[PDB]
Order: C-alpha cells, then sequence, then structure tokens
C-alpha cells in the first residue's frame, strides 16, 4: 500500500 | 405538544489593521505607548462619519476613539518607515475629549502605507 | 494639618492618630496619599516605640494598636539588647498583658482576629530573645492557662504554631547557625510537654475553631518532630477518620496526612509499615464516603468552584501523589490491598482530566515516576494495564503543542505507556483518528492535538508495526484532508500530514519515493499564500533534513544525480515566492546536505552552485557600490546587501569549518564593504546628528556591519584550520573594526564589535598576542567611559565589555601586563565597577574576572609585578568584595563574593604574598601579613559597622581566617556576621559554631 | 464592588511596572523604587458587570518598605511577583508569602513569573513549584510582551465574584465627538514629536 500512499499524497492540494 | 426547556453594530468597518499606538509626553520628551491591538475605520450607517476605534488586545480596552477630521495630517517619524505621526485635538478614548499628539505603527511599511491612503480615504467621507 | 502627631515634643493625640489611619486605610486621593507617607515617618521614628504603650492601650482603631505592634516588632528584632533591662521586663509584660485580655473579651476575641495574631507574633519575637534562658517557665504556663480558658487555648496554639515556623521553618536566614540550633533544641526539650496538650484537645474535642487551631499547628511540627509522636500514638487514626469527616477540619487534615507521608520513618519494621497502610485505607474511605466517590467527575467539579472544592482537590492529588510515590510498593503484593491502591489510581485518573495546567504538571510528574518504574521493574506492570490504558488516552488528549517542557514531560510518559502496551496505543490513535474522520470530534485544537500524540511517539515500535500505522495514519490523515471544505480546513490538516511525516525519519529513510514525494509537496507549498503554510512548510524542510540528510547527498538507487543537486538546480524557482527569512533557512537546510559530503572537491563545488544566486548579486553590488558609494544611499540596495551577508551566515552556521572557501570568495570585499557602511553612517551623523543613528537609513547600514561581524563571528567560532583564522582572517578583520570603532562617537559603537572580538580571543587568542594588546588599546579606555558613569547606559555594551575583559584575562593574560600603570589602574577600577553591578551578566563576570586575575597574579610567583599588585591592590580587592558582601544590595552574588574572599584571605595565611602588605612606617617591622590584615580587617569593620563590638568583630575575624579552606563554613560565618550586623548586642561566641 | 489587591515581591520584579501598564498601556523602561506603597483604582469590565481593583502596589526594596506588613490588612486578594531572571527573587517569594498569609488567612492569591521574555531566563519552569502547597495561581507573565499580562486578573476577578465562566467584554464606544489661537502650539508640540524617535523600533509593532 505504499505506492498508492505516494500517490494519494501527490495529489493534495489547498484549493477546490 | 412539549414545552422546550459593545454600541458599534449601527456601523461598518472599512478598514482594520494590527498596530501599535503611541502618545506624546511633551513635559517628558518621551514617546508612551497606549495600546496594542486592531485599529479599525468605523463608518457610522446613519452619519457616514468615518471614525477611528482601537482596543487593546485581550482586555478589550478602548486606546482611540476619535473623527477622521479631514484637517488632521499624517507626518513620518523620524527613526521609522512603518509610522504616522497625527496630532488629535478630540479623542474619547479615556472620558473627555481631550488633545493628543499620537503616534501609530504597524507591521511593515506596505500596512504603514496603506493605512495612509484608507485614513485620507475617509477624510474625503467626512468632508461631505 | 495631619502632621501634628510627628511632634514628639507634645504627647501623641491618639484621636488624631486614629483619623490620619482611617485616611490611610478607608480613604482615597491626596488625602490617603500623604497621610501614608506622615505613618511613615512616624513609624520609622526611633522613639516611636516608646509611645506605643499609649495606642495599644488607649486607641479605639485596630489599625493603629497593628501599627504599633509592628513598631515594637521592629525594636525587638533589631535593639531589644541595647535597651535597659527594665524596658524589657515593661514590654514583655505588656504584651503578655494584652493578649491576656483580648482573650477574655469574646466579642474582641471573634472581631479583630488580624490583631490578635499581631500580637501572637510580636510575642514570638520577644519569646526568640528571651526564651528559654530569661523564661523558663513559659511552656508549661502556657499549658496551665490553656485548660481554664478555650480562647486562650486556641490562641496559645497560634502561639506554638508561629513559634515552629520562626525556629525551625525560616530560621536559616534570619538568625545566626548558633541561635538557630539554641532555639532548636529549647523546642525539642519541651515537645513532650506540647503534644500532649495537642493530643488531648484533638480527642476531646470539641470546638471546631480549637481544632483547626491545633490541626494547623500539628502541621508545622511535623516539619521536624520524631516519628515516634505519630506512629506510636493514635494520632493517625484521629486524623484518617475522625477529621476527615467534618470540612472544617478536612483541608488542615489532608495536609498534616500528606506532611506524614514524607516522615523520616524505620523501612524495617513491620508494624509501622501496617500503620502506614492503615492511615491510607481510612483517608481513602472517608474520602469515598463523605466527599465523592471515585466515579465522580473531578473535572466538572473542578471547573464548578463551589467553595473549597479545587483547593480540596489539589490537596488530594498532593496527598495521593506523595503517599504512593514513596508507598505503592507497601499495596502493590497483598491481595487485599489491591482494591485500594486501584481507587487511590482511580482518583488520579479523574484528578488528571482536570482542565488546570499547573494542577496536571502535579499528576503528571507522579505518572512519569509510576510508568517509568513499570517499565524497569518485575513483575509490576500486569497490576496497572487498566490505570495505564485510561492514562495513555488522558495524555493523548491533553498534549500540547511541541510550554516545551511540558511537551517533553508528557512525550516521556507516552513513550513509556507504548513500551507497555504498542498494541493498546495504536487502537486508541487509530480510533481517535477515526472520530476525527466521522467529525464527533473534529476540530483544528483536536486534529493538532492528535498529530502531536502520534508523532510524540516516534521510535518506540518495532520498524515493521511502525510502516504500517505511519502508512494508516497518513492515509487517513490525506483523506480527512480531502473531505474537507475550504482552504482554512485543508491547510489545518495538510499541515498535520507533514508534521506526523516529519517526526518519523526512520520511515521516510527507507522510502525515498515517499520521502522525494514529500520534499516536492514542501517545495510546492512554498508558493501558498495561505498564511502560515510557507512557514511550515520551510521548518518542515529543515527538521527532514536534519534527520535524513545522508539520503540527499547520496545517489539514490533509481536516478542519475544526488538530490541535493536537483534542489539547487530550481532553488531560484522553489524559493521565489518566499519572505528572505524563509529564504536564509531554506539555504541552511541546503548546507546542511552539503556537510555531509566528505569528498571536498564535491563539497565544494556544491558550496559554490549553492552559492551562485548571492554570490552574483553580491558581485554586481560590490562592483556598482564601489563605482560609487551614492547607491549604498539607496534603502533597496542596503536590503539587498544584508540579505547576501544573512544568507552566507545562514549556510554558513550549518557548515562551520567547511563554509571557508565561501568565505575567501567573499572575505576581503567584504571588509572593504565593512569600510564604506562605516563611512557613510559617520558621515550621517556627523550631517545630521545623534538622531540619525535612529533613522531607518543608518539603522540599515548598521544592520549590514552586525551581520558581517557575525559572519565572521560564525566560522572563527567553528573554525578547523586555525593557522588560516590567524594568518589570512585576523589581521585584515582588526584593522576594518578596531580603529572604526574607537573614532566613532559613542552612540554609532556598535557592541557587536566587542562580541565578535571576544570570539577572536577565545579561539585563537593564544596565537595573537599583540592582536590582543591591539584589541585592548582600541576598545578598553573608550568603552570604560561609556559605562563607568552609571549603571543604565549602554547594556549591551556593559555585558560584552566584561565578556571580552574575561576572555583575555583567560587566554592572554600577558596583555595586561603590557598595560601602562594608569592603565591596569583601570582595569582594576573596572573589575570592582562590575562588582556592583545589579545586573546579573555583569557581576558574575565582574567576580569570576577578579579571581581568575588573583590566580594569573599568583602562578607569577615572586616577582616585581606579583609584589607590587599586592601592595597596589590586595586590600582594595578585600575592601570591595567585603563590601557587596554586607550592603544587601549584591544578595545574588553572595557564593562568589565568598568564593573571592575566601582566595583573598588564603593568600595571606598561605605566606604566598611576599611583600610586606603594609608601609613599614605604621606597623613595626618583622609583623605577619596575618597580623595586619586582621588589625586591617577589624578596623575597616569598626568603621564600616560601628554598631559592632570590638569582641564580635574580632571572634567574627578569628572564626573567618581559620576557616578560609573550607567553603561550607566559611560561607555559614559570613551569613552569621550578615544577621549580626542587621541588629545590636550579637552574641560574639556564636562565631565559634564550627 | 472594589476589591483591595495587595502586591508583593522583590525590587526590581516589576510589580509598578506590570500595574502601570494595565493603568495606562506604557511600558515604563526605568526603575524608580516605590516608596512604601502606591494606590491605583484599576477596573476592568465584564460579562458580570465592572469590577474594581484598589492596587496597593507595596515596595520590594527593604530599605522602602515604609508600613510592610501593614498594607496588607483587609486585603481582598493578592500577586507574589518574582522575576525569572532573578533567582534569589524566587527563593524570597515563601518570606512574601508567609508575611502576606499571616495577616490574609484565606485570600487568593496569584504567583507571577514576570519577564519571560528575556531569553536568558534563570528559573526553570520545573523548578516552580511552591504555588502547589499553598494553592496559589501561577503564572509565566511578561509585563514587556504582555504574555498572559491579563490573567492574573482574569483569576482573580473569577475568584472574587464566584463565578467560573466571567470574562472580559468590550465596554461600548460613544461616538467621538467633532481654533486658529492653538494652530501654532499643536504645531510646536508635533515637530518635537516628530524628531523625536519611536522607542523599541525593531519590534515586530
Ligand atoms: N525585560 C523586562 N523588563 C521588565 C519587565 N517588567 C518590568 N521590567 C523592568 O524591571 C525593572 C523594575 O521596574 P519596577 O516595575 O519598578 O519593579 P518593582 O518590583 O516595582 N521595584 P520595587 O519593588 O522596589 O518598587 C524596570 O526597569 C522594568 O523596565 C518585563 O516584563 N520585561
Ligand atoms: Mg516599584
Amino acid at each position: 500500500a505504499l505506492e498508492a500512499l505516494q500517490k494519494k499524497l501527490e495529489e493534495l492540494e489547498l484549493d477546490e | 405538544h412539549f414545552e422546550p426547556v459593545t454600541m458599534e453594530e449601527d456601523e461598518e468597518v472599512l478598514y482594520k489593521v494590527r498596530a501599535k499606538l503611541f502618545r506624546f509626553d511633551a513635559d517628558a520628551k518621551e514617546w508612551k505607548e497606549r495600546g496594542t491591538g486592531d485599529c479599525k475605520f468605523l463608518k457610522n450607517k446613519k452619519t457616514n462619519k468615518v471614525r477611528i476605534l482601537m482596543r487593546r488586545d485581550k482586555t478589550l480596552k478602548i486606546c482611540a476613539n476619535h473623527i477622521i477630521a479631514p484637517e488632521y495630517t499624517l507626518k513620518p517619524n523620524v527613526g521609522s518607515d512603518r509610522s504616522w505621526v497625527y496630532a488629535c485635538t478630540a479623542d474619547i478614548a479615556e472620558g473627555e475629549a481631550e488633545a493628543f499628539t499620537f503616534a501609530i505603527r504597524f507591521g511593515s511599511k506596505e500596512n504603514a502605507d496603506k493605512f495612509k491612503e484608507e485614513f485620507e480615504k475617509a477624510q474625503e467621507i467626512n468632508k461631505k | 494639618s495631619m502632621e501634628g502627631i510627628l511632634d514628639f515634643s507634645n504627647d501623641l493625640d491618639i484621636a488624631l492618630l486614629d483619623q490620619v489611619v482611617s485616611t490611610f486605610y478607608q480613604g482615597s486621593g491626596v488625602q490617603q496619599k500623604q497621610a501614608q507617607e506622615i505613618l511613615t515617618k512616624f513609624q520609622d521614628n526611633p522613639d516611636a516605640w516608646q509611645k506605643a504603650d499609649q495606642i495599644l492601650q488607649f486607641s479605639t482603631n485596630p489599625q493603629s494598636k497593628f501599627i504599633a505592634l509592628s513598631i515594637l516588632d521592629k525594636l525587638i528584632t533589631r535593639k531589644w539588647k541595647l535597651l535597659p533591662n527594665d524596658h524589657r521586663i515593661g514590654i514583655r509584660n505588656f504584651v503578655v498583658g494584652m493578649i491576656i485580655s483580648m482573650c477574655q473579651d469574646d466579642e474582641v476575641f471573634k472581631t479583630q482576629k488580624n490583631l490578635i495574631n499581631k500580637s501572637d507574633l510580636t510575642l514570638v519575637q520577644i519569646l526568640k530573645q528571651e526564651w528559654p534562658q530569661n523564661w523558663p517557665e513559659f511552656i508549661p504556663e502556657l499549658i496551665g492557662s490553656s485548660s481554664s480558658s478555650v480562647n486562650v487555648c486556641e490562641n496559645n496554639m497560634i502561639v506554638l504554631k508561629l513559634l515552629s515556623e520562626e525556629v525551625f521553618d525560616f530560621s536559616a536566614e534570619q538568625m545566626t547557625q548558633a541561635k538557630a540550633l539554641h532555639l532548636k533544641n529549647s523546642m525539642s526539650k519541651e515537645f513532650e510537654q506540647i503534644f500532649k496538650l495537642c493530643f488531648q484537645v484533638l480527642e476531646q474535642g470539641s470546638s471546631s475553631s480549637l481544632i483547626v487551631a491545633t490541626l494547623e499547628s500539628l502541621l508545622r511540627y511535623l516539619h521536624w518532630i520524631p516519628y515516634r509522636y505519630i506512629y506510636e500514638t493514635n494520632i493517625l487514626e484521629l486524623l484518617s477518620t475522625k477529621f476527615m469527616t467534618s470540612p472544617d477540619t478536612r483541608a488542615i487534615t489532608l495536609k498534616c496526612l500528606t506532611e506524614v507521608s514524607n516522615l523520616k520513618i524505620p523501612q524495617d519494621n513491620d508494624l509501622i509499615k501496617r500503620q502506614t497502610v492503615l492511615f491510607f485505607q481510612n483517608t481513602l474511605q472517608q474520602i469515598a464516603t463523605s466527599v465523592m466517590p471515585v466515579t465522580a467527575d473531578l473535572k466538572a467539579t473542578y471547573a464548578n468552584a463551589n467553595g473549597n472544592d479545587q483547593s480540596f482537590l489539589q490537596d488530594l492529588a498532593m496527598f495521593l501523589t506523595t503517599y504512593l510515590a514513596r508507598n505503592r510498593a507497601l499495596l502493590e503484593s497483598d491481595e487485599s490491598l489491591r482494591e485500594l491502591l486501584l481507587n487511590a489510581h482511580q482518583y488520579l485518573i479523574q484528578l488528571s482530566k482536570i482542565e488546570e495546567r499547573e494542577l496536571f504538571k502535579t499528576t503528571l510528574d507522579y505518572w512519569h515516576n509510576l510508568v517509568a518504574d513499570l517499565f524497569y521493574e518485575p513483575l509490576k506492570k500486569h497490576i496497572y494495564e487498566e490505570i495505564c490504558s485510561q492514562l495513555r488516552l488522558v495524555i493523548i488528549e491533553n498534549m500540547v503543542r511541541p510550554t516545551i517542557q511540558l511537551y517533553k514531560s508528557e512525550r516521556e510518559v507516552l513513550v513509556y505507556l507504548t513500551h507497555l502496551n504498542v498494541i493498546d496505543t495504536e487502537e486508541i490513535m487509530i480510533s481517535k483518528l477515526a472520530r476525527q474522520i466521522d467529525g464527533s470530534e473534529w476540530s483544528w485544537h483536536n486534529i493538532n492535538t492528535l498529530s502531536w500524540a502520534i508523532g510524540s511517539i516516534s521510535g518506540t515500535m518495532s520498524e515493521d508495526t511502525e510502516k504500517r500505522f505511519v502508512v494508516t495514519v497518513i492515509k487517513d490523515l490525506l483523506g480527512l484532508c480531502e473531505q474537507k471544505r475550504g482552504k482554512d480546513n485543508k491547510a489545518v490538516v495538510a499541515s498535520d500530514i507533514m508534521y506526523v511525516v516529519g517526526q518519523y525519519p526512520r520511515f521516510l529513510k527507507a522510502h525515498w519515493n515517499f520521502l522525494r514525494t514529500v520534499i516536492l509537496k514542501l517545495f510546492k507549498f512554498m508558493h501558498e499564500t495561505h498564511e502560515g503554510v510557507q512557514d511550515m512548510a520551510c521548518d518542515t524542510f529543515i527538521k527532514i533534513v536534519q534527520k535524513c540528510k545522508y539520503h540527499f547527498v547520496i545517489q539514490q538507487p533509481r536516478e542519475s544525480e544526488p538530490f541535493i543537486q536537483t534542489i539547487i538546480r530550481d532553488i531560484q524557482k522553489t524559493t521565489a515566492d518566499l519572505q528572505p527569512q524563509q529564504v536564509h533557512t531554506f539555504y541552511k537546510a541546503c548546507g546542511i546536505i552539503i556537510s555531509e559530503e566528505r569528498s571536498v572537491a564535491e563539497r565544494n563545488r556544491l558550496l559554490s552552485d549553492l552559492m551562485q544566486l548571492p554570490n552574483m548579486a553580491w558581485d554586481t553590488i560590490v562592483e556598482q557600490s564601489t563605482a560609487n558609494p551614492t547607491l549604498l544611499l539607496d534603502s533597496e540596495t542596503v536590503k539587498i546587501i544584508a540579505n547576501i551577508i544573512k544568507t552566507n551566515v545562514a549556510v554558513c552556521t550549518s557548515m562551520g569549518a567547511d563554509f571557508y572557501p565561501q568565505l575567501g570568495h567573499i572575505y576581503y570585499n567584504m571588509l572593504q564593504l565593512y569600510r564604506a557602511v562605516s563611512s557613510m553612517i559617520s558621515a550621517q551623523v556627523a550631517a545630521e546628528g545623534l538622531i540619525a543613528t535612529k533613522t531607518p537609513k543608518v539603522r540599515g547600514l548598521r544592520t549590514i556591519k552586525k551581520e558581517i561581524l557575525k559572519l565572521v563571528e560564525t566560522y572563527i567560532s567553528k573554525a578547523r584550520n586555525l593557522d588560516d583564522v590567524v594568518k589570512v582572517l585576523v589581521e585584515p578583520l582588526l584593522n576594518a573594526v578596531l580603529e572604526d570603532y574607537m573614532n566613532n562617537v559613542p552612540d554609532a559603537r556598535d557592541a557587536e564589535v566587542l562580541n565578535c572580538m571576544t570570539t577572536v580571543v577565545e579561539k585563537v587568542g593564544h596565537m595573537i598576542p599583540q592582536g590582543v594588546i591591539l584589541i585592548l588599546q582600541s576598545v578598553f579606555e573608550c568603552t570604560l567611559d561609556m559605562i563607568n558613569k552609571d549603571f543604565t547606559e549602554y547594556p549591551e555594551h556593559r555585558v560584552e565589555f566584561y565578556k571580552l575583559l574575561k576572555v583575555i584575562n583567560e587566554k592572554s593574560f600577558a596583555a595586561f601586563l603590557e598595560l601602562p600603570p594608569a592603565a591596569f589602574k583601570l582595569f582594576v577600577d573596572a573589575i570592582c565597577w562590575a562588582f556592583k553591578h545589579n545586573n546579573r551578566d555583569v557581576e558574575v563576570n565582574g567576580l569570576q574576572i577578579a579571581l581568575d586575575l588573583v590566580k594569573n597574579i599568583e602562578r607569577m610567583g615572586n616577582v616585581p609585578f606579583a609584589n607590587e599588585f599586592h601592595k597596589n591592590y590586595f586590600f582594595i580587592f578585600v575592601s570591595e568584595t567585603f563590601f557587596v558582601l554586607t550592603d544587601s544590595d549584591h544578595k545574588s552574588g553572595f557564593s562568589k563574593q565568598a568564593l573571592l574572599l575566601m582566595k583573598l584571605i588564603s593568600l595571606v595565611y598561605d605566606n604566598k604574598i611576599s611583600v610586606p602588605l603594609y608601609q613599614e612606617a605604621e606597623v613595626p617591622q618583622g609583623t605577619s601579613n596575618q597580623v595586619y590584615l586582621s588589625q586591617y580587617l577589624a578596623n575597616m569593620l569598626s568603621n564600616a559597622f560601628p554598631h559592632l563590638t570590638s569582641e564580635q568583630i574580632a571572634s567574627f575575624l578569628s572564626a573567618l581566617t581559620k576557616q578560609c579552606k573550607d567553603l561550607v563554613v566559611f560561607k555559614g560565618t559570613l551569613r552569621d556576621f550578615l544577621v549580626q550586623i542587621k541588629e545590636v548586642g550579637g552574641d560574639p561566641t556564636d562565631y565559634l559554631f564550627a | 464592588v472594589q476589591f483591595k489587591l495587595v502586591l508583593v515581591g522583590d525590587g526590581g520584579t516589576g510589580k509598578t511596572t506590570f500595574v502601570k501598564r494595565h493603568l495606562t498601556g506604557e511600558f515604563e523602561k526605568k526603575y524608580v523604587a516605590t516608596l512604601g506603597v502606591e494606590v491605583h483604582p484599576l477596573v476592568f469590565h465584564t460579562n458580570r458587570g465592572p469590577i474594581k481593583f484598589n492596587v496597593w502596589d507595596t515596595a520590594g526594596q527593604e530599605k522602602f518598605g515604609g508600613l510592610r506588613d501593614g498594607y496588607y490588612i483587609q486585603a481582598q486578594c493578592a500577586i507574589i511577583m518574582f522575576d525569572v531572571t532573578s533567582r534569589v527573587t524566587y527563593k524570597n517569594v515563601p518570606n512574601w508569602h508567609r508575611d502576606l498569609v499571616r495577616v490574609c488567612e484565606n485570600i487568593p492569591i496569584v504567583l507571577c513569573g514576570n519577564k519571560v521574555d528575556i531569553k536568558d531566563r534563570k528559573v526553570k519552569a520545573k523548578s516552580i513549584v511552591f504555588h502547589r502547597k499553598k494553592n496559589l495561581q501561577y503564572y509565566d507573565i511578561s509585563a514587556k510582551s504582555n504574555y498572559n499580562f491579563e490573567k492574573p486578573f482574569l483569576w482573580l476577578a473569577r475568584k472574587l465574584i464566584g463565578d467560573p465562566n466571567l470574562e472580559f467584554v468590550a465596554m461600548p464606544a460613544l461616538a467621538p465627538p467633532e481654533d486658529p489661537a492653538l494652530a501654532a502650539q499643536y504645531e510646536h508640540d508635533l515637530e518635537v514629536a516628530q524628531t523625536t524617535a519611536l522607542p523599541d523600533e525593531d519590534d515586530d509593532l
């Protein structure tokens, strides 16, 4: 589940 | 059927900046702080006169309460690029309208410059 | 008109006294202000004590009687032994003869408690002077009188209470060792009779006022009485049962039992052990049945603040933590005592939920004590598994931002608790995270507190368990940020994600792709205009780097270059939106990584590439500001220069010795810049006056000088090649700063110059003896003149001045030997000048320099300079040290004054001063220095303290010189002297105490 | 509805500076030792109405102590002050407390460690435990940075009124009101004020 965690963080942004 | 168990509202906020307010002790040739907190530009909705209201942090005590008269002029201080000096003839922060020479300092030169613009954009309103 | 009673020629108009007294206590304004000044001059009149006879008898104002008891108290305390003997009997009979009457009139006995207490204390002051040598029947007559009147029996408990405090609790500083011992021995010899009266009062009831006042006096006795009075009588059962039931006696009884839990008892008697169990079992039972059950919500009770509930809950926590820290082993083996042990800890659990910072620290200290023991002691942790399980949640939910002292305490307890049960800790934290996700406990404060708790237990789980725990947490946190609406909410959760990630470097090290992703997210967050995000991203970046730097400097599998090169390449765009201070942190972080590269050529190359942007901006400014110095009159140019230097300071801070190549790239032009700036400041002060130093323009210029000095100080403090520091750096530095400092007006002299020079002398001072001489020549006399007119002006210059003289005295003492005799005299003056400062940063250095200078002179042996030094300055140092020891205004430096004095005195009683310290005319030939030292000291003290007898001065000096190889005894003799000068008629035999 | 507050502590711990900050908002940089005592009325505005403290600011230096424990009579609350940069001022705290509670046997008392704004702190937090067995409220404060400067009065107000939920509230601000014979003198006072540099220009505000 380490590769999924990586991509989930790259998708993190503050704006909607 | 079951039974179940500041006098500022009439005003609008033109400008709001955090600042420290100083009063000049002429008999001591010394600046004295009067308060630190939010400086607010308050226009009354039923007279459109813009005032200066400033309260100390925590204790919420008033350290400035006076009309932004169009005759007042903002002059810089010799030791600061983020402060303005001006004389005030009627301030009622501590009771009776007393005359005061005020200095007000801000976090940066930008806020000090923006304050002057808003201070002038308040003397226009109290002219009409 | 109120100034009439100040005229002692007439008689005291008592009616006029009660007016000015009431005008002071109940009045206001100017009428109260001077009336206060009149009462000061009246009370401070040396003859006002004999008028206390009339006031205490004729006045109707209780404040006036109080004030005159004070006037009496000053007399009993300071001049009692000087009085005619019959006056001592008059005052003593009078005071006994008023308390006798205030206790008989029940009206005044309950209306003027202040006045009777003030009279009781006055009596105790007399007892300290007269009892028991001239009053052997006080205690027996006190006991007899108690049996007649309940009001006097209660008041006698107040007298004994104050007596115990004066003798045992507050004597160490206020009386001599001898007089204290005399009084302790006297109380000790007659306590059997005092205890009997106290015990029978507590057993026979029944007046609550009398009982409480007896318990208050028992509290004091427990500080010093032997244990047999507590364990061989029935008093433990009375305290733990009877007196716990009534709320009137409850508070004081609980304090007595707290002190009982600290008694000195023998730990081998199984009978005493059972009494220690018994009174605890009784106390907890009374609490459960008369106050509140163990399930009660102490947090809500404390917040309601009814009556004395807060103080009671505070005393209960103090009682439980004190007892259990000492005695919980007594309850851990016996199966019948297991419920008592776990109920007591369950009250502590409930106490720990109270919202009261200082109370929490009290309970947190106990928990630390407990869990440390469960972690090291065999077979103990299974007893407390349910206590510990609750404690985990209490600590997790009250985690503070990482007071920093409190966070460390919470982290230490929570780390112990995680070792004790890793599985329980993970379940509690994941559950709390779920209650953050479903929104039942969602809050900014709540999510931050949890992240702190999660981050605090880093390095306590196995690496594999940690891996799946971290992944679960980051994933849930990532999902929580995903579901939240708005930048405010998503900034808080993203910050927490970064905090947790930053707290787990072991996990980041083993997963490079994830680590790279984090760092690239931080770089992205450095463009975020939202308040605090840029600050958070920078703080996380440097924190992660300090722990994972090795993984930025090596070439990771899967890639072409160490990630440090990738950071340096994009450094302009990464930082383009940051404030200057944030850019400096970024560069410092890079400097941390670079210092991990131990290939010199590779490290220098990384350094020069990292410094490319500041070096280019530097080269252009040094070009255009040299041609020609008008651009320094631009505020924008001044900021850019200051920011270039700060960048070098930041990188030099993390690289230290490795920074040298970059320092050499700018060094020579920097010092030239220092000169150019220095001229412009001097010019502006010439054109506008001293006020120019307050202008933004000059303050920006002095910032450049300051940053330059800080950069130089930073490299030299960490340098390894001292030879290059001496031969390349020091001389151009001194030419740039010394003369400019010496030849500026005082208001234009930067104290940072002295601080920079201190660093240079500290590091390479032993290698530049002519350099040290040049430093003293340029800064000593001119700085001394700035600071030797008062203790106020130029605070920084003051502290740095003595820091500099201290290091020069330590590392290049020869420079003071080369001073002209007039300059060496100012050096001695300056040291003594530092003695007189109440500023702790000056005074401690001043005393250390004195001590170190005496040692420097001693090590020179029997040579003319050492001989002249003692002839000129030995008694000056003995006199000046004695002055600050005895003037009551330099008490913070007593220990180092004592040390220095003992060194000076021991030099003479060992015969290391070869010269005679006297002129051969004033004292016969062959007279020892020891005999002259005693004569000099006796005369100096006789003139400085004329109220002392010759015998006192001689006995004091005899003990002092004999004890000059025993610091603890020597200091005791000084303290005895400091007491005796406060009064008249001090007993000279007191100095035979040791 | 007024309360007598006695303020005690060693000389130089900042008692007078703390009170002045509450009275006028100023920070007095100079040490001018109090002589005996200096009484000042101090009023706060709460959701339970106004509360007035008659602050008896007593003197710390012994030679200037005046009535000393005579100032404590009929005091209803107290503040004990020490300086976290001066170890001896904390060692004397039990002496001040002993003298105070012998006169005032049951009043709420706040222990204040002043000057926490100074980096080189000598009295560390974990060393400050005296309040525990005496049931004093303790606060780190700084009259210079105003860190926690309102807490000692807020806590005492809550104890003296008997309401744990009492809070400071903004008092109402009435409208402010609106000759050439003073134009020359107000301009005289202005030009000196402009050429007097404002203090503490390195501070963040
Ligand atoms: N850095 C700093 N200095 C403070 C602070 N509070 C007071 N001071 C300084 O401490 C010094 C003592 O001032 P003062 O208020 O008169 O102390 P005091 O306890 O009233 N003296 P006394 O008891 O003898 O009357 C002053 O110079 C003041 O500027 C503070 O919070 N921070
Ligand atoms: Mg004072």
